[PDB]
Formats: structure tokens, C-alpha cells, sequence
């Protein structure tokens, strides 16, 4: 059933950049842009910008217009995030979620989240 | 950026009217939906459009969207379901644009 | 095709109907609220023509 | 020609000779990719019942097509009010579309930063249904219509269409229409397109208020309305809306009569009551979409034809009240007020049958107006694997496409000779200053309109 | 002409003109870069299988190949309809082929990314055989038509054939074709490539059902078919999949026998058994390549045939029974049928004698049957170093090119005369409601084909 898979965690210094990997299993997977939402504690949810499966080109967001960089692969049927300089402010659980329409042209909704990622960021080894 | 109430309160058996706000814009010319999420886990999308409930969501959950303000409103509530709730919107390049961290108490 | 369902299911009209005359349950409540015919309800649509 | 010499002029101007007018018009249009070129059913089944009345089924192409239905896409408030003051009635004759300077681009990202470029060879479809074999869906009034401030670039709306259903389920009467299968120029870099078409003929437009009631033959047709009055006190306390509607069923599944067959608004002295469905009713710029207070919001009203169509909050007479009457012999009735920011032509349908086709949200009924016009961007696919594989390719280059189009309108005009002695009603802005001139851009670039304007000014003996 | 100006347009309808129609198509295309510009050698050993019976020899090459071969690209489901209903029978005279618009992007990969850029100046490389020099692959029923849908974009298979093997060896009689040695047209991103062809006069495909039985002269030739039924219990519980079925002999290696000479199905009223190698069986959309269950296939049957026929479960009679008969003089007999999704040609093999030449998997035999078209990127090498190396240079830029690809054949067609008096059977969808359109594009947005279609509706007089 439609599903979106995040990978395991890693622990990164800061000026790290780190990679993060969403399995897309399921589905079409090029007819449903992915949206990254972020996490950090003590803070709202926050949008780190979508990719566009097929079109392979991104809209990011005001804040991480900088630092986020996007790509994704079809025949591992996988997208990836890649967030070059980590920080002790960067330190959130990352989530890659799905557009699902509900069979209609009219209606936008991320309906499939995958089950979860955490970054832990800090210069302490 | 949407602005919506930070901490809500609940007791068994009430409803509690979740309100957010935003510009024409943001929110006008676009339909809320809400998420709900719980720490630890992945949210789930409770209300997606103004009025209408997913099919793996429950009966009590609605939605009440008005304007620029476009409020949500929970009924019987358990403290099974005290959770963290968002406003998420979308803007004329379709950024998805999330109102606030509101999270219930049920005592 | 049918004719009340000639629409074009992808795209809100610009024109608005009314879909509330009261706010909420109680007194004094009376109010106006308008909003767009779009393919989310198809039913208040303005078309042309009746059977 | 080539890549690098234009493929057009911008034409906007309105040229008036005698008895006709030729509005001429050209704007800027972006056109991105829909559906990743995918062809798909779409229909609302949100629960196992669904909602009686709003399930629906159909299908939505990646085909765009443009709506220049409205007419403030062909009109400068100017030659608006220089039309309705001086005029009795008018027409279209002729319409001309030129559609030049195609430009494609190809969005790339690389390294975190998307940077657009031109693709030159890519190309883009289009074409004219003459046969009207698509379903015509330039009829329902929808948004996405040229802009009226040709600094406006405005996005193309998306193509699809709906057909026959029960529940949320299709019925082999359906059917399913490909876009594809037609044949359809493609255009690059250098092409333009262009064709022209006669409409046929139809009864003027009447643009006057009678100035001799009815009363001093029998007024028209009626068929009732509620009557809501803007002053929220004065209606019930009560969720009206949808119970006291009016509403003509169909197939089991109701219908909303909006704005139904032509009448007065309200009673000669009461302008605070509209009928609930009675009326079309815009939104000002910025209007929100969904539960915007009443004065967001413009209201139409008929009070010109209230001398010969009855009212639509009243009666029409007494045998007990009859609410709904048929056509008698011997009516006389007036039509619906065309609009500024209101449809021209409305496809009318093809049956066995009709009575008087001019359709109730106004304009020109036509068996066979305006074609419709299709585009898309020729899908140009990523890169495809170097073994061989049996199913289609799924994924695409993004790309998007835009450029100018311009449409040239011929309207004939039927002069006013009236022998009147006092002066006549003419439509005027008035001199009290004000913080923005009305029909003008505010200090942010947004021009919005203030007002709907109707048609009906000049009179005439009945 | 040039880069700017698009070189040919989207052509796709149907024209339906008396006695004759014509059917055009188009679709879109992307060509890869197969082999890596390289011509190889392949075995059953290089694929691994080690039966004598799948051993073989040949080489596989650059080149691309279009395959319109199936009646599914020309024909719409409509017409496979209009066409069916209301005719006695038809042939095709005269195809023409264009092919346009072409585009080469050159495929960049960096240390994580790659990035598609036009390479305008790079060219494309295309030619018909004409004279029928090379081996024809059209016939062998491969995968790789252009899609149904048009709005899907297919990429082209490679070509490859074999030749004469013994084991995985060849023989010094076995033949190596290099497709350079043929001269082409070269295409940069401006020039179109397009020719015409003229079927040779074939019998008129047979379209109708027998009303009346044969013994109501003899019946045609026979050739046993081992019975399976789709009741699974029925079947008798051993391994018989390989060792059952009837196998045609050559030179040492069984080749099972698909499907064999035209043979009715099964008995009259026994709709749950088949041929085990005797009729062909489609793919539903969605099915796997492997080891599918039943379901997932669609299976034709002959019964139009059954008066003339005999039954592929059945002895032809009795002289002691006769599992197999030739052609006696005095025989009748009719070919097997024509599917939506079947093949529409195949060529004669080049002989000194045959009988009979039209195929056994439906369609026209023909002696000079369409021309193949091959396709490649003429590959443009990677910088050289400096200094020379006799070497071939084994370093290109990694490309693949797009396009359009459009086709124009006129069928002929032969009207229905009959005095019967009741009326027919005719082929039509089931009104009956269901969650998705028969022959149409689901929610998902794939295009799918519930059931295959016969010719054979209307009936004559034996």
C-alpha cells in the first residue's frame, strides 16, 4: 500500500551536510510531487520545499533557498534531500510526504507520510 | 505565515474550536487542511479541504473554513487523541505554508 | 453528457452563491455568506439552461 | 520564418466606423505542463454514499484552452460606457485569433538552484474544434478568462470534462474523449496560428429599459424565488440557504435554478431584497473563495425589466397563488442584462427541441459559437533507459511555454433614434475625489473593478 | 528548413469515405543509444540457457526499428467497432509514413546530477529497406508497437536477428549484416523523412460467421490440440505443460506449434476448454512477464469458425481414428481471425514453393510486405587526445533523440448485401455500471484494454 520510506539516522557535525533517502513503494511515483516537511523542537512544522518526481527540477523555500539541495532517482524509485551544512539549529526529524489528489483534479492534500527521520546534530562526538 | 492559538485547552466529552488565521492571499484563494501529529510519529491529515474527512478519519472531526479565518472543531474528545495540530495552506506557487504548533491538554 | 452536468469539473466559476444565512446555533444569529460555485459543489452552479 | 525575427505584432486597440466596432485584444499566456501529461478519471466519492447531488464523473486531459468568453476581455471601460450610452442594441459579426511568439522553456535544477532556459526546438499543439465534437465547456461561466488589463499576464485554465454517472460509477453511455485524436498544428519558437470565424445570426442584444409599463398582452413567465434582504434582521433566523431553494431535479439529482428565467430583482422602491438564486453575483478583486461577507461581493440587478417581466420574489397572479406559470399566448418578456464582467456566447444544446435559446445568465445563444482552443506542450521525455522496456515512459522533462495572443472582434451597432424630449440616462463616473480613480491599478498593481455595469440605459416607448 | 520552424504537424484521425476508409496515427518517440554503439554477438551461452532447443546465434545492433505492425495503433476502438458491425470483410491498400520534428539532447552526468542540453548540430540517422536485403523482424509478432493511447510516448525497440547456428556456433553459411553498408538520410534537428508504399493485392480479410453448418464438400485439415480447462480441477493433476502439447520438428529442435492451422476452439457449448498451444493468449494490462495465473490473460477463441473448422480438441474422423490429415482435394476452410491487439502483417518467407500463405497468427501474407525502418544517433565522438592512436574510439557523448512519428494507411472495405430477415449479432459495450470505462484511462492513468476483439460478426450463406 502506498508507503514513503525514510532512511535510518545519522549523526552529523555541523558544517556536515547529510543526505536523507524517501522509497516511494506503491505507487506511480512520477504523477505525485514529494514535500519535505521538517520538525525541530520546539517549533512548528516547517516546509523545506517539494520536488517534482518526473520533472526532476524543485521549488524550495524562502528560508533554506540556500542550503537545501534536491535530487531524485526513478529506477531506485527514490528521492533524496541533501542539506549541506548541518547546525546545531538545524536538528529536526525529517518527513518526506506525497501530494495525494483523492481522485480529483480539484483537491491537494499530502496524504502518505513516511514513518520518520531525526537528525542529531552536535560538534559533541 | 499563518497565525493560529499555540496551547488549546480540552477536558473529556468537549469540543474545542481550533482557529487559525491568515492574509486573502494565503489562505483565500486556498483551502485550509489540517494535520494532526503526534510527537514520535508521522501527522495525519485529519481534514483535507474546508469540510471534508479522509476516509480513514473518524466521524467526530470537522471542519469550519471561512476567509481568511478557517477554524476546526473536535468532538467527544479522549485524551487518547490529545496531539499537536497544524493549519497548512497553499500560496500561488503552491508552497505549502504551516500556521503553528497547537497542542491540546485533556484533563 | 447531461444537462445539469455540463461543467467543466477542473475550474471555479466567478460567480458566487449564497451558502449561509446564519453563523451558528443561537439567537440574533442571521447572516450572509457567499462563496463560489466550483467543482467541490456542483449542485449551485449558474448554468444556462433547465430541462 | 526563424528563431530570431518576431512572429507577430501586439495589436490592442478598438476602431469605431459607422454602425459596426472591432475590438481587438492581445495578452500574454503561460501554459505549464498538466497532469504530467497523463490522461485521468477523476469523480468524488468521499463516502460510500457520497453526496447525492455533487457526485460526478468524468475525466481531466492536460489540454488548456482559452477563454476570452467575457466581455471586459474585449472591452476598455471606456468604450464600455462609450457603448451603452449611445446605443440601443449591438452584436458580434466576425471574430479574428492570431496566437504568435511561442517561447518554451526548460526548467533545470542543479546544485540546489532551478535556472529556466530556452529550449528552442520544443514544441507546442493547438488547435480549433470546428466540428464542436469536444464537450463545450466555455458555457459554465468559469474563471480562468483573459485578463482585463492587458499588463496582465495571466496561466491558461486546464481542459476536462464530465459525463454520465450514477453514484460515482460510469455507465457504457459514457464516453471518453481523447484530445489526441484530433488533428492539431504544433508550433515552435518561430510559428504563429491564426483563423477567423462568421458567427451566425442572432437577434441583437436590446440594451434599453422600457419607458412605458406594460400595465398602462400579458407580462412574461415567472417562476418564483426566495427573497433574502441584505439587512441580516430582517431575514429568519434560520439555515435557509439550501432548504427554501429553488430547484429544478433531475435524474434524481437537484439542480439549483440559477439565475433562472429573466426577472425584475425587486419591487419598484425596495432595493434591499435579491432573490436568493435570482441574481449572478461577482466578487471584487480579492474576494476570498469561500464564506466572504456580503459586501465582498457585487449583486446584478433587473430593475429595467420589471415593466414587462414579473418580479421574482412575487406571485405572478391569482385563479389561490400561482406560483410557477407557463407561457401563455400573448406574453412579452425581456431578457437577462448582459454584463461587463459577464459571458458573451453560451453553447446551446442539441436536442429535438427548444424554446426561445437565449441563455438565462445572458448573452447570445448559438447552436454553433466560438470553437473551442486546445494546446499543450509536446511531451519531450528524460533520458530512457539503453534496455529496452515494454511499458511507456513515465517520466518527462518539466517544461512550460508562453507567449502572446491577440483576438479581433467585429460588433455591429444599431444607432438610437429617439425622439425623446428630456435628456436620457447615461452611465458617468463621478467627481467626488477619491483615493483611487475606479477601473485603475492601486498603488500595488492591482486593477480591480468596482462595480458591475449593466447595459440597459437608454429607453424606448414600449 | 531551419531550427526555429517546425518541420511537420500532429496528424491523427479517422476518414471514413464509402467503400474505403483511412486511418492516420501519430504518436511520439524516444530513441536511446543501444548496444553502445556497438554491434555484438549473441548465443543462447551469453543469455545462459543451455537447451538445444532455445540455442541460437546472431547479432544485435544500434539501430532502432518503428513497429506498427499491430491493428491496436491505427484503429480506435470506435472504429474497431464501426469497423466490424457494418462490413462483410476489407484489406489494406496504401500506408504512408512520416516522421518529424526531430530533437537530440545530450545526457550530462555530473558527480550527483545530470543534466539535458540540446545538441542542435547532431544528427539523426534513418533509412526503409526497400529491396527486403536484410532479415525481417516484423513478422515474428514482437513486443514494441507504438502504444494504443495516443497521448503515450514509447521508446523504440533495438534491432537484432538471427542466423544459422549450430549449438551456439554459427556456420560458415551463417550471415552477418552490417546496417551501414545501406545508404540512409541523415536528420539534424530541422529535416523530415517521409515516404509512401502500396499494399500488393491480397484476398479481402474475411469478416462473418457461417450461418449454416457444412454438412448442412468437407471439412478443412486438422492437427490435434491437447485440451486444458480453465476449471482446474478438471485438469489432470501431472506436469503435461511441455510434454503434452504438439510440436512441429526442425532440424533437431522442437518447436511447439503456435497456434497451428486455423481450428475451432472447442465443441459447441463447451466455452471452458482450449487449445494448450492452439490459440493465441493476451496480456491483460498489469500482468507480470513470469509464471502468471490465470486471470491476468485474456484468451482468444475461434468458434466463429466451428461450422467450417474442426475442433483442435477433436480427431477429424475415422478411416481406427486420424489425429492429423493434410489437404485433400474438395476442402473448405477459413483463417484464423484479426484482433484489436493482433498483427496485421507478415512476409513470405522467400521460397521456392508454399501453400497457402497467409499466417497463422491472422493478417495478410504478403511477398513485399512494409518496409522496416531503422533508426540510430549518429554518434558524436568524445574530445580525442592529442596525439593519435590507430584505436576506434571507444569514448562518445552519452545522447538519446525525440520526436514525432505519424502513419496513414487506407483500408478497403466490402459492404454487407444480405436478405436475411432478423436481425444480427453486433459487437457493443454493456451499459451496466462499473468503476471504470471499458477501453478507457482509469484514476491511476493507465490506458487499458479490458477484451480482445474478432472480425467476425455478420453472417453469410455458406
Amino acid at each position: 500500500q502506498v508507503q514513503l520510506v525514510e532512511s535510518g539516522a545519522e549523526v552529523k557535525q555541523p558544517g556536515a551536510s547529510v543526505k536523507v533517502s524517501c522509497k516511494a513503494s506503491g505507487y506511480i511515483f512520477t504523477s505525485h510531487n514529494i514535500h519535505w516537511v521538517r520538525k525541530a523542537p520546539g517549533q512548528g512544522l516547517e516546509w523545506m520545499g517539494k520536488i517534482n518526481p518526473s520533472g526532476g527540477d524543485a521549488n524550495y523555500a524562502q528560508k533554506f533557498q540556500g542550503r537545501v539541495v534536491m535530487t531524485r532517482d526513478t529506477s531506485t524509485n527514490t528521492v533524496y534531500v541533501q542539506l549541506r551544512s548541518l547546525r546545531f539549529e538545524d536538528t529536526a526529524v525529517y518527513y518526506c510526504a506525497r501530494v495525494h489528489d483523492f481522485w480529483s483534479g480539484y483537491h491537494r492534500a499530502l496524504d502518505i507520510w513516511g514513518q520518520g527521520t531525526m537528525v542529531i546534530v552536535s560538534s559533541a562526538s | 505565515v499563518l497565525t493560529q492559538p499555540p496551547s488549546a485547552s480540552g477536558t473529556p466529552g468537549q469540543t474545542v474550536t481550533i482557529s487559525c488565521s491568515g492574509s486573502s492571499s494565503n489562505v483565500g484563494s486556498h483551502s485550509v487542511n489540517w494535520y494532526q501529529h503526534l510527537p514520535g510519529t508521522a501527522p495525519k491529515l485529519l481534514i483535507y479541504s474546508n469540510h471534508r474527512r479522509p476516509s480513514g478519519v473518524p466521524d467526530r472531526f470537522s471542519g469550519s473554513k471561512s476567509d481568511t479565518s478557517a477554524s476546526l472543531a473536535i468532538s467527544g474528545i479522549q485524551s487518547e487523541d490529545e496531539a499537536d495540530y497544524y493549519c497548512a495552506t497553499w500560496d500561488g506557487r503552491l508552497n505549502v505554508l504551516f500556521g503553528g504548533g497547537t497542542k491540546l491538554t485533556v484533563l | 453528457q447531461s444537462l445539469d452536468r455540463l461543467m467543466n469539473p477542473l475550474i471555479d466559476q466567478y460567480l458566487y452563491y449564497l451558502s449561509k444565512t446564519i453563523n451558528g446555533s443561537g439567537q440574533n444569529q442571521q447572516t450572509l455568506k457567499f462563496s463560489v460555485a466550483g467543482p467541490s459543489n456542483m449542485a449551485v452552479q449558474g448554468r444556462n439552461y433547465i430541462p | 520564418d526563424g528563431v530570431g525575427s518576431s512572429s507577430g505584432n501586439w495589436h490592442c486597440d478598438s476602431q469605431w466606423l459607422g454602425d459596426r466596432v472591432i475590438t481587438t485584444s492581445t495578452r500574454t499566456w503561460a501554459l505549464p505542463t498538466y497532469n504530467n501529461h497523463l490522461y485521468k478519471q477523476i469523480s468524488n466519492s468521499t463516502s460510500g454514499g457520497s453526496s447525492n447531488d455533487n457526485a460526478y464523473f468524468g475525466y481531466s486531459t492536460p489540454w488548456g484552452y482559452f477563454d476570452f468568453n467575457r466581455f471586459h476581455c474585449h472591452f476598455s471601460p471606456r468604450d464600455w460606457q462609450r457603448l451603452i450610452n449611445n446605443n440601443w442594441g449591438f452584436r458580434p459579426k466576425r471574430l479574428n485569433f492570431k496566437l504568435f511568439n511561442i517561447q518554451v522553456k526548460e526548467v533545470t535544477d542543479n546544485n540546489g538552484v532551478k535556472t529556466i532556459a530556452n529550449n528552442l526546438t520544443s514544441t507546442v499543439q493547438v488547435f480549433t474544434d470546428s466540428d464542436y465534437q469536444l464537450p463545450y465547456v466555455l458555457g459554465s461561466a468559469h474563471e480562468g478568462c483573459l485578463p482585463p488589463f492587458p499588463a496582465d499576464v495571466f496561466m491558461i485554465p486546464q481542459y476536462g470534462y464530465l459525463t454520465l454517472n450514477d453514484g460515482s460509477q460510469a455507465v457504457g453511455r459514457s464516453s471518453f474523449y481523447c484530445l489526441e485524436y484530433f488533428p492539431s498544428q504544433m508550433l515552435r519558437t518561430g510559428n504563429n496560428f491564426q483563423f477567423s470565424y462568421e458567427f451566425e445570426n442572432v437577434p441583437f442584444h436590446s440594451s434599453y429599459a422600457h419607458s412605458q409599463s406594460l400595465d398602462r398582452y400579458i407580462p412574461g413567465p415567472s417562476y418564483r424565488q426566495q427573497r433574502v434582504s441584505t439587512t441580516v434582521t430582517q431575514n429568519n433566523n434560520s439555515e435557509f440557504a439550501w432548504p427554501g431553494a429553488s430547484s429544478w431535479a433531475l435524474n434524481g439529482r437537484n439542480s439549483l435554478m440559477n439565475p433562472g428565467p429573466a426577472m425584475a430583482s425587486h419591487k419598484e422602491g425596495e432595493d434591499r431584497f435579491f432573490p436568493l438564486s435570482g441574481s449572478l453575483i461577482f466578487g471584487k478583486q480579492g474576494t476570498g473563495r469561500d464564506n466572504v461577507d456580503a459586501d465582498k461581493v457585487m449583486i446584478t440587478n433587473e430593475e429595467e425589466i420589471k415593466t414587462t417581466n414579473p418580479v421574482a420574489t412575487e406571485s405572478y397572479g391569482q385563479v389561490g397563488w400561482v406560483q410557477n406559470q407557463g407561457i401563455l399566448p400573448g406574453m412579452v418578456w425581456q431578457d437577462r442584462d448582459v454584463y461587463l464582467q459577464g459571458p458573451i456566447w453560451a453553447k446551446i444544446p442539441h436536442t429535438d427541441g427548444n424554446f426561445h435559446p437565449s441563455p438565462l445568465m445572458g448573452g447570445f445563444g448559438m447552436k454553433h459559437p466560438p470553437p473551442q482552443i486546445l494546446i499543450k506542450n509536446t511531451p519531450v521525455p528524460a533520458d530512457p533507459p539503453t534496455a529496452f522496456n515494454k511499458d511507456k515512459l513515465n517520466s518527462f522533462i518539466t517544461q512550460y511555454s508562453t507567449g502572446q495572443v491577440s483576438v479581433e472582434i467585429e460588433w455591429e451597432l444599431q444607432k438610437e433614434n429617439s425622439k425623446r424630449w428630456n435628456p436620457e440616462i447615461q452611465y458617468t463616473s463621478n467627481y467626488y475625489k477619491s483615493n483611487n480613480v475606479e477601473f485603475a491599478v492601486n498603488t500595488e498593481g492591482v486593477y480591480s473593478e468596482p462595480r458591475p455595469i449593466g447595459t440597459r440605459y437608454l429607453t424606448r416607448n414600449l
